[PDB]
């Protein structure tokens, strides 16, 4: 739902595509170690 | 259907945003149907033109020879033009690319809200 | 912590912090004349509410009340600050 | 209006009911478009029906009303399911001498295109493809204005 | 083999669980389910329906606050709609 | 009666109502005022249960303090190592909530959790349907797993 | 909030009692919304397997109002299971013969198929007239606002509306 | 009347839009029931026939209390999985 | 037999989809 209004702002019709929420990192060490890239 | 339909009009190239002038070099296309139950010549074109999975983005050159193959599989593909608005992406900035469903490449990615 | 007499615990507290102890009311009611009664009972302390319990019946409810009551009273709201473990101090 | 005293008879010309001035659209050529009712009334807005309402129910010539044959078959088909559906208690019809209701129960309608009387009973529905419609509402009145996301079922 | 079958056809009752849900919750508000969804969505809020359901039942005060922000940005969409985007936009609108 | 004047009816007004929204400057006010309420608030620390949304993997995870949550995956990462989380979009107080455009930002959320375990999912039977399907035409998964508790949440009045 | 568990779990799963008038009030329109209240629809946490039905109490049924000719043209068909055991009764018919019938039928077959209907049906309480008995009363928390706003009559106008309503023509 | 909804039943929702915008704020404060909008406490203080009255108690069928038979009755699980 | 209102929408709007396609195609 929302794709036809996600399209008409430029961003994904699908939140799972792409997107900040899904490129950007998921988490961080405490530590402040970088995490691994996601291979995905 | 007349050929004037692969002959633009005016009127049509503002409703589509086209100038009539400095033709679209590329061509963006997405198969958006099944090629199960079609006829053999069309799913010979699909294979050719590599579009084996749906909702998959394929650049093509807006070239006699690619428009000719594209126009035979016109009702399964949806015909997007591709605009550089930043220009071609340098080999430093070949990393920073991101395409847009607008149909815009940027060159570089910045990864903050357009808001 | 095992409390018998919820009521007249809250009582002792009230008088002990010089409050007035509160005036029960019947908040909501409903399927009073069934078998499967539910009873809404709130503390009113100078006309204002307290603590509210339900309860199958009104006596129920009082006490369910007064037990709700008792919590703040000793500050252990089901929306209490949790303790904390992460502290390595 | 002209009504006969009652043998010697002597009938005297009565004041008649002016329309109010200052229509709502001027230029109007029949008296609904005039006030821009054409689409926005209903078998429910019986204050309008009277008007054009026989004291008994019965309607009145389209002459004297002046309105357009359009609206005519709107207004008498809505009077009529106002009637039907008991919502004219003021111009109920007259009993012939003397006679008395029949006593039985009335049966509350609304949006009765024909008159319960003369409407045989279905014994069967049908199946999925061979379903039977329900007569909703008329067709004179398919041109009101609609507010629902999709046009109104007349079929139920 | 039945239970492989099913594996396919269980996450989409789920779903279809928290989307019955919402609805109620959203009906208990007085506010439509497919409403509720379009003014979130023109809010950027991705929440999923799961977590939907677990805020109305576990933060019935947050719920009404969510369901307060759409029914006003529903408000303020009904605004933008009738306005036809010449009025600025709203506050709650604005992006 | 005023031109182009139509007398109210059934179908001469819409079911739906007409609403008017405040004036912006006015409501602009309010808005900065609830804002510097809230912002006391969050100085008083005058909250006690947290809850917040955090989006991990293809799941969005409502938390709290001491929750556990199982990723169906395996990590990479030791246990009883503190992790960090970074996809929070609501943080939620008994009084009031927070809401991200689409996200909070970082400084003013740090969520924190720690590995528990690294484990296996239960197998699961995959059979598919066939005519003469045969009894060894059936595969198990027992996909990875991994553990997480949930240590702290902190945030600060940076509003 | 910090209401303890057996309360807690008793009031979130409680039953309530509604009360619903039929007087000029299409039975459908009832049903349906009769049918989400019975159910238990109405509740956020409603579950399948939770029997969280409502009490529903309906009034002056007798007073009903059917859309078009449905009073006349509507014919509900019923098989006794013996030879010539085919009873067809129109809707008119039924409803002089009993009043609450036409009510009950179609909130039985609005119900979901199953053999949760029957006790849903139990649950049910239907009154010809605005006849109810005082316990039932006491057990109803709330009243519904009537399905359909009823067209006024040319009596039930107020005078002052028909000062503001304009005359349209003079004869 | 800032906010949309009615504030009298469950809390009082105030929103509002932080100053770098990309984040909105919400109080909900709990409302209280008025004294004067609440009633006080009251003050003043066979087999066959065995199943119809259980069942209607409960607003029950009838079958529900009917027994089962061994084969049933053994399958059940002792050990119903309650964590915490 | 008639038709649902969903199958007559989705044909609109991939016919106006195509036509789309065939503008790019005539430059
Ligand atoms: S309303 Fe104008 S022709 Fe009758």
């Amino acid at each position: 739902a929302g794709g036809q209004w996600r399209l008409q702002q430029g961003l994904a019709a699908n939140p799972s595509g792409y997107g900040p929420l899904t490129e950007l990192p998921d988490w961080s060490f405490a530590d402040g170690r970088p995490a691994p890239p996601m291979k995905g | 259907i007349p050929d004037k339909v692969f002959q633009p009009k005016p009127e049509d190239h503002e409703k589509y945003g086209g100038d009539p002038q400095n033709p679209h070099k590329l061509h963006i296309v997405t198969r958006i149907r099944s090629t199960k139950r079609r006829p053999y010549w069309e799913k010979d074109t699909i294979k050719m033109l590599g579009l084996q999975k749906a909702h998959s983005p394929q650049i093509h050159k807006n070239i006699p020879s690619v428009n000719a193959k594209l126009k035979v599989v016109k009702h399964l593909i949806r015909i997007q033009p591709l605009k550089l608005p930043q220009g071609l992406p340098t080999e430093e900035t070949m990393s920073s690319t991101c395409l847009k469903s607008t149909g815009e490449l940027v060159v570089q990615w910045h990864l903050k809200p357009v808001e | 912590w095992t409390v018998v007499n919820p009521m007249g615990l809250l009582v002792e507290e009230l008088k002990k912090r010089n409050i007035s102890a509160p005036e029960s009311r019947l908040t909501r009611q409903s399927g009073s004349t069934t078998a499967l009664p539910l009873y809404f009972v709130g503390l009113y302390c100078d006309r204002k509410l307290i603590a509210e319990g339900p309860g199958e019946t009104v006596l129920v409810a009082e006490e369910e009340a007064a037990r709700v009551a008792l919590r703040k009273l000793y500050g252990f709201t089901e929306n209490r600050r949790p303790w904390d473990y992460s502290k390595p101090k | 209006l002209r009504e006969v005293v009652k043998t010697v008879i002597e009938g005297r010309i009565t004041e008649t009911p002016k329309a109010t001035p200052d229509p709502p659209n001027p230029s109007g050529q029949c008296p609904i478009c005039r006030w821009n009712l054409k689409h926005k009334y209903t078998y429910e807005d019986v204050l309008l029906l009277s008007q054009f309402i026989r004291p008994y129910g019965g309607m009145l010539p389209r002459r004297v009303t002046g309105l357009c044959r359009e609206e005519h078959r709107k207004i008498e088909e809505c009077v009529k399911m106002a009637h039907r559906a008991g919502l004219l208690p003021n111009h109920r019809p007259q009993l012939p001498e003397g006679c008395l209701p029949k006593d039985k129960p009335k049966l509350n309608r609304y949006l009765t295109r024909w008159a319960p009387k003369s409407v045989k009973p279905i014994y069967k529905k049908g199946h999925r493809w061979n379903k039977v419609g329900m007569a909703v509402g008329s067709p004179l009145l398919k041109d009101n204005v609609c507010y629902s996301r999709r046009p109104l079922k007349m079929m139920h | 083999v039945k239970c492989t079958k099913a594996r396919r056809l269980k996450k989409r009752n789920l779903r279809t669980l928290w989307i019955n849900r919402i609805t109620a919750a959203s009906q208990e508000h007085g506010l439509k389910y497919p409403a509720f969804i379009v003014n979130l969505i023109k809010c950027q809020v991705e929440l999923n329906r799961k977590v939907l359901v677990d805020l109305a039942i576990y933060e019935p005060k947050t719920f009404k606050s969510l369901a307060a922000l759409a029914k006003r940005r529903q408000q303020e969409g009904f605004a933008a709609a009738l306005g036809d985007g010449k009025e600025p936009e709203g506050i709650f609108s604005r992006v | 009666y005023p031109q182009g004047y139509v007398p109210k009816t059934s179908l001469s007004s819409p079911p739906w109502q007409e609403v008017v929204l405040p004036d912006p400057v006015e409501e602009t006010r309010h808005h900065a005022e609830v804002v510097k309420r809230v912002n006391e608030l969050i100085a008083t620390g005058q909250y006690g249960r947290l809850f917040a949304v955090v989006h991990f993997a293809s799941h969005q995870w409502k938390v709290t303090a001491e929750d556990l949550i199982l990723i169906e995956n395996e990590l990479d990462i030791k246990c009883g190592e503190r992790i960090r989380l970074e996809k929070v979009l609501l943080v939620g107080a008994d009084n009031f909530t927070l809401l991200g455009k689409p996200l909070l930002r970082k400084e003013l959320v740090r969520v924190e959790a720690t590995v528990i375990e690294k484990t296996e999912s239960w197998p699961k039977i995959n059979m598919k349907f066939r005519k003469r399907k045969n009894f060894r035409k059936k595969k198990i998964i027992v996909n990875p797993q991994t553990i997480l508790r949930i240590n702290t949440i902190e945030i600060a009045p940076r509003l | 909030s910090s209401f303890s568990r057996a309360p807690q779990q008793w009031a979130t799963f409680a039953r309530m009692w509604y009360l619903l008038d039929g007087k000029m009030q299409p039975p459908g329109k009832l049903a349906v919304i009769a049918s989400n209240k019975l159910q238990g629809l109405n509740k956020p946490v409603y579950h399948q397997l939770s029997d969280c039905g409502d009490h529903v109490v309906i009034i002056n049924t007798r007073h009903i109002a059917f859309s078009g000719n449905k009073w006349e043209q509507k014919v509900y068909s019923s098989h006794t299971g013996y030879p010539g055991g085919f009873r067809q009764v129109t809707a008119a018919q039924l409803h002089r013969k009993d009043p609450v019938a036409i009510v009950k039928l179609a909130i039985y077959g609005m119900l979901p198929k199953n053999l949760h209907r029957r006790t849903m049906m139990q649950r049910l309480h239907l009154f010809p007239d605005e006849d109810i008995p005082e316990d039932i009363l006491k057990n109803l928390v709330e009243e519904l606002p009537q399905p359909r706003r009823v067209p006024k009559r040319l009596d039930e106008y107020t005078q002052e509306e028909i000062e503001a309503f304009p005359r349209v023509w003079t004869p | 009347t800032y906010s949309s909804l009615p504030d009298d039943y469950n809390c009082q929702v105030d929103l509002a839009l932080t100053a770098d915008g990309r984040t909105i704020v919400c109080y909900h404060p709990s409302v209280d029931i008025p004294y004067e909008h609440t009633k006080p406490i009251p003050q003043p203080d066979e087999q066959g026939p065995m199943i119809e009255q259980l069942s209607k108690v409960f607003y029950t069928t009838k079958h529900r209390w009917y027994p089962h038979g061994q084969y049933h009755n053994r399958r059940k699980k002792l050990n119903p999985p309650r964590d915490r | 037999r008639t038709v649902s209102f969903q199958a007559k929408e989705s044909m609109i709007r991939r016919l106006e989809v195509e036509a789309e396609n065939h503008y790019w195609l005539s430059m």
